[PDB]
């Protein structure tokens, strides 16, 4: 499979190879069976191509360093801030072999892979959006006179992220496959992660997409700000939400409620502002209820969880949602402490970013022939998850330390338990009883949007928004 | 000479043919334009890029240096042609000069369909770029600007032939995008001031109307060049857009002229302005006076109120003798005079005065009612042109919106019926917001109330706005008491393809008008199969009732050529097609080629006359043109000698054609496939020889079973059981084994009678087996779909157990099995 | 199997089957799915061939006569005696009526008792048939003599006992009773001049068809539900805006598997109800209670309304509102 095509498989076996890198570079039986296999294969590749190996091998020793950097003296500057001159990343120049890591490639039978774009130069700027541990923003200068914009994360594993994608690009193949979803063009948002270690990795950076958070409740010049400035402000909306934390049940759903109504959506002006032509507003309006609908129907199945409003990107050229954070996922949210009780993020602003009709309209139709689709080929989809879910490096069991991260052999049977949870879904069985499509879809809905089950969600999630 | 050289072609190319004197003139000097000057670099794309000479004695040396010229650098492929064809469309002449180029465009098309089918893969990731849909926009305008003109009916002809050659395909678009210039954006971006840009509209447009035939508006317009370019305003555009390659810049050279002092405009003030736009009169027109109207506005706004910008008051003697400017103008003078105003007293005149233009639109004789659709739009235009710009207050969009004090549900309904489906659910969806942020300072409420108060009901707006549109989950999200009502259940029921309830309601309901009534139960029967039971039932119509309203006999005369019941005897499509297929039938082929062509160009011009907003508009019509093609290109087939060969490749096409329209809904897939297997069955009624009948015989039943596998995937039953009633009609199966059997048992299958399915099919496996050992190359491919589909079947049904199933049906299909 | 709409496109596309046979398949499948206009329409275009004219298209045609009410389609068969019966009872001429009866009686009886009598299922027509006959006679005096209140509700009683009797009966044989009933209803109605006892006979008309369409539901029969709802909103002008029949007119629209227009009507009677009285009414306190049932029952069942509210505005609302 490598040497047929080596663009493709390359970076996983250096990868495995180069799990404990980081450590290296800075200053289980089974795990150095793996690494000493995975060198044996780079061995070969490299016996037949030896300048793309160690061209590769260059330019991910180039990420890990530039991933170890602390960008803590610059957290405050978004303008952006000159590489250091003792960066590897910097020195690189003219990688003929190479091609760009973020990129999609298309799958060529034949393997002579003649005419590629590949990395000429990184440009001297990195750029810092804010995150957790701070990802740097940096472009690659490709062989032809484009820009690719590349995110760079430390501390954190990508790998999770790189199979949700996998599953979501055959879900995209699915409803491709189905003229009922090929006609009204359901796709899921789909991006390139390329793991570099246990720790570091690189991922293909979304332009022109804003968080809705951001666009949201921004203290500056967010929408709600912005819109109805008499209302409350996002700061006493998340003030109240967690000072009635501690208290009992019915006080969580009269504040919540009291909220509510003094916090009133304000998405439904993203299209009206951002498209000013009736025709385009109405497709870029129709383009984000369909997304909406097949996320949501996606990440049910999937069982995604912590879709906060950081977590969800809007395109906005296009109007169309992509997710990202993918880490927790297959129900495991339920786990948590103060657990989801949502299948999917339906909130107030979502709804109303639709229209007026709500969910009455396009929205459900397109969770219907999502759902559809989603159950005739419930056979090929438990088979992609029965192979993905028994990887042992997937790791989606969730840990205490994770859940007190999320909010500031069991294996075996857990896992069983989440492929019988998961055939009761594509099969349509809830709570014991069998459900048409449609059933299925309301039942959704109606859980998705009862303020019963928002009021008692963490006010990290921020369900009034 | 490269930007006027296409408007001389355009101009001598016809007067070729009216005489022979001229025509030695017109003939030299287009021979030294054209052949003489191709090796000149700077005219060289200009020739390139040029309208194809018509196909004459007279052109042949023309047109083979137009040819070579064209085609150096290599060949054009499916893809360029498109492009070659949209980059000449560029260039603004009178459609009469297209023709030789929609010509060649539609023997390209024809040429090849499997390139057409890389380009609709290519275009799937960005749907709105598609060139097809740029294509068929481009052809419908081009056939908007040919009504009233010399040559419409020879135009409309080749448009249609050209549109009936793609088809209803699936565009994967919602909104038709008119076309805009690329440069006319950038130099908008250009000038970041808002007067700027106003001169360079209002100097862009002069200069394309200094050229028009008339004498008087030119005198007009260059004094106004003269004007405005003396300003301090002329002044700054021109510093700022000196920089730029454009040749108006080099036709308004002359005119700018260098003066010390800058032109002044009379800044004189009335003593009481507001007297002339209080009327009532001004604001509201009569039926046929918007041409008088519009100049009384645009002048009264002239009429010594407002206007700051120096540009205006100057264009008053454009205004007068042109009215288009009047329109052009009217929201730019309504800007700048809100724009000055102190004590909104501007904003709340104009804000009345519209209401009543408005509501005297929808008060529908009456003292001031019916307006013109015109003046209509006209202020439609204004209000959208205000809602874009931002105001002083430095507000926000839904704040941008309200300029002026507007009751949007009116001006949404007026926009639904000026036809501005997407602008009248924009207003719709302001006016709920606004209703409802009023509501909270102090759907069915909503719409009780503005049927309380304003007489219209926003629901049921909504609902004619989601179903002028087309999109079909949209119609399903409108709702409230209006499901009761048996017409929208109806619709809905169509829309459903629930035939079977759609026609008991039809029947059931007697206060339907009558002629929907009968409409909606011959359409239900129709899609049901029952064809026999529809004839009859038309029949007897015929007696107690009057002369038929049209909609009757088009759909008799759709039930007589769909059932081939030929002794019946403006002409409709399907009174057209009937014609023709009569005429092919009697060989007088002269009256079959009229009826086609006259037909072709009927149905280019009905889509010609509609607003053309929803892509959804187009599919019924590029279904019928596609059916005329069709049966076009299969009566040159019948009218000369007719052979085997000729016969594959026309199924071939038939097939290729049919790939193309994989995603396009069954409602349009239908007809097509109906007049294929009546043609097909007309050509075994006359074809008159015993080799050749066999021929027909297998084309026929191909196309039956490929029928029979549409209507099931569309979960459609009736239909694949009337097409295997036909194929046992026509092929009587001694062997007792046929592939046309197999398709029957999959019908048999999706009507939810396993026990038949299942007994046809055992009985074909047992046939099969005894016949041969599958040495038969044919039969292999039968016998092992036949076992594989048994095994499954019986797997699926659980009436066999599972040794069984294995061992003698899907081990037994692998040992049996060049693509 | 009653799949009649199958009947009707096999009918159709067969050309070898035998004329006779084909057409009275084509008729008796129309028929019984409804399709009146259009079997009338039907009916009238057949006869332009009247070179061949069989038995069973003139019994054909006095059924759709008689069934659908024309009135004007001019030894004497089973149909022809209750279709020239139902003219005499219009007429006012008894006599022939009466004889009409008789005759019709004795052919049937005649016609039964000619066969082996092998088994049980042949007789069921024969009784059906003889059923029918015997409740015209039955309505021949009461029409006869002056009409009164109790009479008709008499009259009534008895149908609705006779009805229960046949509980177990095929539809196959309980049809044509209710098909004849319902045109006893209306001819009773038209013929009858006085205003007051009109409305009785509304009313009784009016549970006649809710009888039948909860009969026809039964049998998993959706379009004859439907017909009688409309025939019922004819015959009611709807001022009030509540009533019995709208409740039935919803439970049909469920069994046709369009569960939101039903929800809508259910929903829109219910906040009728609500708010024209607070329930003091003994007369709305069922339809009020069976209202707010239904709608919470099927809500929870097609899940669009969480548990709590399903629980507070609908059945735990019904069990507080609530002589057998
Ligand atoms: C494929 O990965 C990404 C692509 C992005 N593309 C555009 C974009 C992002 C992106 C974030 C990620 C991402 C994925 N993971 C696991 N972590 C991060 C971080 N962010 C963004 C944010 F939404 C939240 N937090 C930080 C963000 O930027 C640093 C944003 O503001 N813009 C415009
Ligand atoms: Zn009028």
């Amino acid at each position: 499979i490598s040497m047929d095509h080596p663009h493709h498989t390359l970076f996983i076996i250096l990868a495995l190879a180069n799990a404990n890198r980081d450590e290296f570079l800075t200053k289980s039986q089974l795990d150095e069976d793996r690494t000493e296999a995975a060198n044996r294969i780079i061995c070969t590749i490299r016996s037949r191509r030896p300048q793309m190996v160690r061209s590769v091998e260059a330019l991910c020793d180039a990420y890990i360093i530039l991933a170890n950097l602390d960008a803590t003296q610059w957290k405050t500057q978004r303008k952006g801030i000159n590489i250091p001159a003792d960066q590897p990343i910097t020195k690189l120049k003219n990688l003929e072999d190479v091609v760009v890591p973020t990129m999609e490639i298309k799958v060529d039978h034949t393997g002579e892979y003649g005419n590629l774009v590949t990395i000429q130069s990184f440009k001297a700027e990195f750029r810092l959006a804010g995150g957790v541990n701070l990802p740097k923003i940096i472009d690659c200068v490709g062989s032809d006179g484009k820009e690719r914009r590349q995110l760079v994360k430390g501390r954190d594993d990508l790998r999770q992220d790189a199979v949700m994608q996998q599953v979501f690009q055959m879900c995209n193949t699915l409803l491709q496959r189905n003229t009922e979803t090929r006609k009204r063009k359901l796709t899921i948002c789909t991006y390139k992660v390329v793991p570099l270690s246990q720790r570091s990795g690189v991922l293909e950076w979304c332009t022109g997409t804003v968080p809705i958070g951001e666009f949201l409740v921004n203290n500056e010049d967010g929408a709600h700000k912005r819109y109805r400035p008499n209302d409350f402000s996002a700061f006493q909306c998340q003030k109240k939400m967690m000072e009635v934390q501690k208290k009992s049940f019915e006080e969580k759903y009269e504040v919540f409620m009291d909220v509510c109504q003094n916090f009133q959506p304000v998405f439904r002006y993203f299209c009206m502002e951002k498209f000013l032509d009736p025709a385009i507003w109405f497709e870029k309006r129709l383009a984000y209820t369909r997304s909406v609908a097949t996320s949501s129907i996606v990440g049910y199945i999937l069982g995604l969880g912590d879709r906060h409003v950081q977590n969800i990107l809007i395109n906005e050229q296009s109007a169309e949602l992509v997710h990202i954070d993918l880490g927790v996922a297959f129900e495991q949210g339920k786990i948590l402490p103060t657990p989801e009780t949502v299948p999917f993020r339906l909130t107030r602003d979502i709804v109303d970013g639709m229209g007026i009709t709500g969910v009455e309209g396009v929205f459900r139709r397109c969770c219907e022939k999502t759902m559809e689709v989603m159950r005739n080929s419930q056979e090929t989809l438990l088979t992609i998850v029965e192979v993905l879910l028994y990887d042992p490096l997937f790791d989606w069991t969730m840990n205490p330390l994770k859940a007190l991260y999320l909010q500031q052999q069991s294996f075996n049977k857990v896992a069983e338990r989440v492929l019988m949870r998961l055939q009761e879904k594509l099969k349509g069985v809830e709570e014991g009883t069998v459900l048409s499509v449609g059933g299925q879809v309301n039942l959704l809905i109606q859980q998705a949007i009862d303020p019963k089950n928002l009021s008692r969600l963490f006010p990290g999630w921020k369900a009034w928004v | 000479l490269e930007n006027h050289l296409h408007v001389i072609v355009g101009t001598l190319i016809p007067l070729v043919y009216e005489q022979v004197e001229v025509q030695k003139q017109v003939l030299d000097l287009l021979k030294y334009l054209v052949i003489d000057n191709k090796d000149n670099e700077n005219l060289y794309i200009t020739i390139k890029l040029l309208d194809p000479f018509p196909d004459h004695v007279v052109f042949k040396d023309l047109r083979i240096t137009q040819q070579k010229i064209k085609y150096s650098r290599g060949p054009f492929s499916l893809l360029e042609e498109i492009n070659h064809f949209l980059s000449v469309s560029v260039y603004d002449a009178l459609p009469l000069t297209r023709l030789e180029g929609l010509k060649d465009l539609r023997r390209q098309l024809e040429l090849h369909k499997d390139q057409m089918v890389d380009i609709m893969r290519a275009s799937q990731d960005n749907p709105q770029d598609g060139i097809m849909v740029k294509l068929v926009v481009n052809l419908l305008q081009l056939s908007k600007m040919a009504i009233n003109h010399t040559g419409e009916k020879e135009v409309l002809e080749a448009v249609g032939s050209c549109l009936g050659e793609v088809g209803p395909i699936d565009f994967s678009t919602i909104a038709i995008q008119h076309s805009k210039d690329a440069s006319y954006t950038k130099a908008l971006k250009l000038f970041e001031d808002k007067e700027l840009q106003w001169t360079f509209i209002m100097l862009t447009y002069l200069n394309n109307t200094l050229v028009e035939d008339c004498v008087k508006v030119r005198s007009a317009a260059v004094t106004c060049l003269k004007n405005i370019l003396a300003t301090k305003t002329g002044h700054s555009f021109w510093e700022i857009y000196k920089m730029t390659t454009d040749p108006m810049l080099a036709y308004l050279q002359p005119f700018r002229t260098s003066r010390k002092k800058f032109l002044e405009v009379p800044r004189f003030d009335k003593e009481n302005p507001f007297e002339g736009l209080d009327d009532i009169n001004l604001w509201i027109p009569l039926s046929e006076n918007h041409d008088i109207w519009i100049k009384t506005l645009t002048c009264a706004f002239l009429d010594s109120g407002g206007t700051k910008c120096e540009i205006l008051q100057l264009l008053k003697p454009m205004c007068e003798v042109k009215t288009d400017f009047c329109q052009t103008v009217l929201p730019y003078l309504i800007h700048d005079i809100l724009l000055q105003d102190t004590n909104e007293s501007w904003r709340n005149l104009l804000s009345t005065h519209v209401q009543g233009f408005f509501t005297s639109c929808l008060r529908h004789h009456f003292f001031r009612c019916c307006l013109d659709k015109k003046s209509q739009r006209t202020m439609l235009a204004v209000v959208d042109y205000m809602r874009r710009q931002k105001r002083p207050s430095s507000g926000t969009i839904f704040n941008d919106a309200f300029w002026l004090d507007l009751n949007y549900l009116e001006v949404a309904k007026v926009a639904q019926s000026c036809a501005a489906h997407f602008t009248a659910l924009l207003y719709a969806e302001i006016y709920a917001d606004k209703k409802s942020m009023d509501d909270q300072e102090k759907i069915s409420s909503l719409s009780e109330k503005s049927k309380e108060e304003t007489g219209i009901s926003l629901q049921d707006l909504l609902l004619e706005i989601y179903r002028s549109i087309g999109e079909p989950d949209s119609l399903y999200g409108c709702g409230g008491g209006k499901m009761l009502q048996p017409i929208t259940r109806l619709r809905t029921y169509e829309h459903e393809a629930m035939w079977g309830k759609a026609l008991v309601t039809y029947d059931l309901e007697t206060a339907i008008p009558s002629s929907t009534r009968q409409a909606g139960i011959i359409q239900a029967l129709q899609n049901l199969g029952l064809c026999h039971i529809l004839s009859v039932y038309l029949k007897g119509l015929d007696y107690e009732n009057k002369d038929w309203c049209p909609e009757l006999e088009e759909l008799h005369y759709q039930a007589a050529w769909r059932n081939m019941q030929w002794d019946h005897c403006g002409t409709s499509y399907h009174e057209s097609l009937y014609n023709a297929l009569q005429s092919l039938r009697d060989r007088e082929f002269s009256t079959f080629y009229e009826s086609l062509k006259y037909a072709r160009v009927k149905e280019v011009e009905e889509m010609c006359k509609r607003s053309l907003e929803s892509v959804y508009s187009l599919y019924p019509t590029l279904s019928r043109l596609q059916a005329i093609g069709e049966l076009e290109s299969i009566g040159e087939l019948f009218s000369r000698s007719v052979t085997h060969r000729q016969l594959s490749e026309v199924y071939i096409k038939w097939q290729k054609h049919s790939q193309l329209l994989k995603d396009s809904d069954f409602s349009f897939q239908e007809p097509i496939m109906a007049l294929r297997t009546v043609i097909l069955e007309i050509l075994m009624e006359k074809e008159m020889d015993n080799s050749q009948r066999e021929c027909i015989k297998d084309i026929l039943t191909k196309h039956l079973v490929e029928l029979s596998i549409l209507a099931r995937t569309f979960k459609n039953t009736q239909l694949p059981e009337r097409a295997i009633f036909q194929i046992k009609q026509y092929n009587s199966v001694s062997c007792g084994v046929s592939e046309w059997q197999l398709e029957e048992a999959q019908v048999f299958w999706a009507k939810k009678e396993q026990s038949l399915a299942l007994s046809i099919l055992k009985q074909m496996i047992k046939k099969l087996d005894a016949s041969c050992a599958a040495n038969n190359p044919s039969l292999k491919l039968t016998y092992t779909e036949c076992l594989r589909v048994c095994g499954n079947w019986l797997a699926e049904t659980c009436l066999e157990n599972p040794a069984v199933i294995m061992q003698t049906y899907l081990e037994k299909a692998v040992e049996v099995a060049s693509d």
